[PDB]
């Protein structure tokens, strides 16, 4: 039970038609995120802000890795003669953080798993209406099988008859994947 | 203290070479495997294009190994550069051990107690059967033992356990359901053992 | 492990705005359906046609129960002063009957559970397009907690990249509950 | 032989009494509980309006019992009718025992063998962990024992079992996953015991 893994994971990706570029740099411990760097702002963002009281990371190293990783992306695009792979659709889990009691505060978790590439937005609805107050979206966590996963969190106070949904729009997809959840 | 980056920036060599919609992905992963704290550490590098690992580096071997043909030029190119390989072996010893020393107290030694709720529902079909749910939430690390006891004796049969589920915020949850026909006088107890508890939690039903 | 239950379960229901009436009469053994009567045609329909080689049921008894049950419905509507209850939304499970291998024939099962009242239609989609070839829809199975459940079956031969959905439209609902499933 | 209806048509008495959208539901359920084949049978009637049981009848008591106030007139009305009660007690003995005799050979004694597939996936996170899946399909009745063996010894820890799942066509399925770190020479075997099998099925991994 006693092994642990620290991972520095980075990715650089781009789409044509439409044209868009993305980048991520994070540290991960076992299944959990330590931090990611906001590459625009050269800012380390700890997954739990208390981690920042015990350690620091200079984003300089991430800015250097981003530059070389974007160039390596163009090298692999040319050496592969622009070879591409099939997208893999997200699988959704939708569950509360805690034991549900009506009119007591809680957090609904939408977990998108086993998808590729790591581009996916979550949309929350309550009784068919879009809700977004206090929502937190995670960065993309890798898997040994080279697919990705992501978490979104909706703070909620449940009423009898509420119906919650999480919809995941994966890049290029003709429609979202969706899951519904009801209290009790 | 300040954590160290677990690679040095390394450039690939262009060398084959060359409808409208397209997607391209490039990943790099640097892993310190702590097999026995810092007494035994394996450092890996992995380079990925789309969904394929082109080339990797194992600190135990000390050279790049191509996994596909797209990685064979890069492995051969990097393997001829003694500075690259020496820099990488320095990180593989220094950085893994340095990062572990900083992280240990709040990761390896993170300890958050489980909360335990016991409840019961009738099953969705006759004959009459009770589903006793032991719902365990908020704990770290994910390793936990959650067992049902009937009249002081551990129940094996008709126990269904979900996987320990990741909440994604450094806490975990699990659900263990015992299907049973209760008789009067029967005492059902959920017992939860976890590294964070001085003594097991015992929560009885009704 | 040795107890068994045989149930004769019947229900009579009606909606106003819009006005519609439904009726069901079935026998059930433990969690499974023995038969239901097609009340229009006075026909016993066995869940597995082979059951009909071992037993028979005359639908006359069901036609009599339907008449009295529809009258008892009006009595309870008047004695209760038209008392009504909140609808309970379906919870969906979506799983294949058998171990999936690409390009091998199989059956996807959409199970709608814990809903009330027993009025719910399933709609199947493959890659966003409606599919209905060979679909079987079950009648409504009761639960001790007075909620209902229903099964729908889609024959399929999976290709890499297929995305299946089952959508359940419950009576009166502003939108369907939905679940997606992908092979591998 | 021909199965018998498990009630006689019984009429409720109107007696309180009296925006636009509305829904009304009326259910009747007649149950034969075979506690020891036909040596011990409990017959129940249940009358439901919407989601509430108004009144029931237990063959062990021999009279109607109101569960809510909406059922009190009906219980008192039916309980004063000795013909109703005598007809119902005749069904409660005759019909349950008659229907059981017809059904026994293809329900109580239905036997469909399980099919067993063993497969493995790496988990979704490091450290490196294998998930050995024992997928068991197509069986009746739903009672089954599915256990993982490592080197001839039963594995308890890190076994997660789904509930036996109803396919709705008189067959059932279940998934039992063992999370493990394989070592070379290790022998993992899924063992399935079921009433339909002369000997257990043993399916080893790779
Ligand atoms: C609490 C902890 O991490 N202990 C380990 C221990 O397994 C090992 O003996 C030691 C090497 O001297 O490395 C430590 O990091
Ligand atoms: C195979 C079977 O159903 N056996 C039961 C048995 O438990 C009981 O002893 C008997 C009463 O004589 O009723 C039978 O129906
Ligand atoms: C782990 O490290 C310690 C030394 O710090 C060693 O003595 C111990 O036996 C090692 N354990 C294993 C199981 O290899
Ligand atoms: C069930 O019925 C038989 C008689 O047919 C009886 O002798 C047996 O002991 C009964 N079993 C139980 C456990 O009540
Ligand atoms: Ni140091
Ligand atoms: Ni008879
Ligand atoms: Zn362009
Ligand atoms: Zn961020
Ligand atoms: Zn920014
Ligand atoms: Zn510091
Ligand atoms: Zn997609
Ligand atoms: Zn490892
Ligand atoms: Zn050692
Ligand atoms: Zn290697
Ligand atoms: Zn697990
Ligand atoms: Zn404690
Ligand atoms: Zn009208
Ligand atoms: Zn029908
Ligand atoms: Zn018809
Ligand atoms: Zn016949
Ligand atoms: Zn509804
Ligand atoms: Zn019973
Ligand atoms: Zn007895
Ligand atoms: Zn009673
Ligand atoms: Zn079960
Ligand atoms: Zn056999």
């Amino acid at each position: 039970d006693r092994r642990h893994v620290l991972l520095q994971a980075e990715f650089y990706q781009r789409s044509e038609g439409p044209d868009k570029a993305w980048a991520q740099f994070g540290f991960h411990f076992d299944a959990d995120e330590l931090f990611h760097v906001e590459l625009d702002a050269a800012q380390t963002v700890w997954r739990l802000p208390e981690f920042g009281r015990f350690a620091s990371f200079e984003a300089q190293g991430a800015l250097q890795n981003m530059a070389v990783g974007k160039q390596n992306l163009e090298v692999m695009i040319s050496n592969s003669n622009r070879s591409q792979q099939d997208f893999v659709t997200p699988e959704l889990a939708l569950f509360p953080a805690e034991a549900v009691s009506l009119e007591e505060p809680n957090v609904l978790i939408c977990y998108a798993d086993k998808f590729w590439p790591p581009v996916a937005t979550m949309e929350w609805r309550r009784n068919g209406a879009v809700v977004s107050e206090g929502v937190y979206d995670s960065v993309y966590y890798g898997r040994p099988d080279l697919l990705f996963r992501k978490f979104s969190y909706l703070p909620f106070v449940p009423q009898r008859g509420d119906v919650y949904s999480c919809a995941v729009r994966h890049w290029g997809a003709e429609g979202p994947v969706q899951r519904m959840w009801e209290p009790e | 203290m300040s954590m160290s980056t677990m690679n040095m920036p390394m450039a690939m060599k262009v060398g084959g070479g060359s409808g409208s919609s397209a997607f391209f992905f490039c990943g790099a992963i640097f892993e310190c495997h702590y097999l026995n704290g810092t007494e035994r550490v394996r450092y890996l590098q992995r380079y990925i294009y789309n969904r394929q690992q082109l080339v990797h580096f194992d600190s135990d071997v000390g050279k790049f190994v191509a996994d596909t043909p797209l990685g064979e030029p890069q492995a051969e190119y990097w393997n001829s550069n003694a500075e690259l390989l020496e820099n990488i072996m320095n990180i593989a010893d220094g950085s893994c051990r340095h990062n572990y020393g900083i992280l240990e107290s709040f990761t390896v030694q993170r300890s958050v107690e489980p909360k335990v709720r016991v409840s019961a529902l009738q099953s969705g079909s006759l004959p009459e059967t009770d589903r006793l749910a032991c719902y365990v939430t908020g704990f770290y690390p994910p390793e936990i033992e959650v067992k049902w006891f009937l009249n002081g004796r551990e129940e094996t049969e008709r126990v269904v356990s979900t996987d320990v589920m990741q909440n994604g915020d450094w806490t975990y949850q699990v659900l263990v359901v015992l299907e049973t026909v209760p008789r009067r006088g029967d005492s059902y107890v959920c017992r939860v053992e976890h590294a964070s508890l001085r003594q097991p939690i015992s929560q009885a039903w009704e």
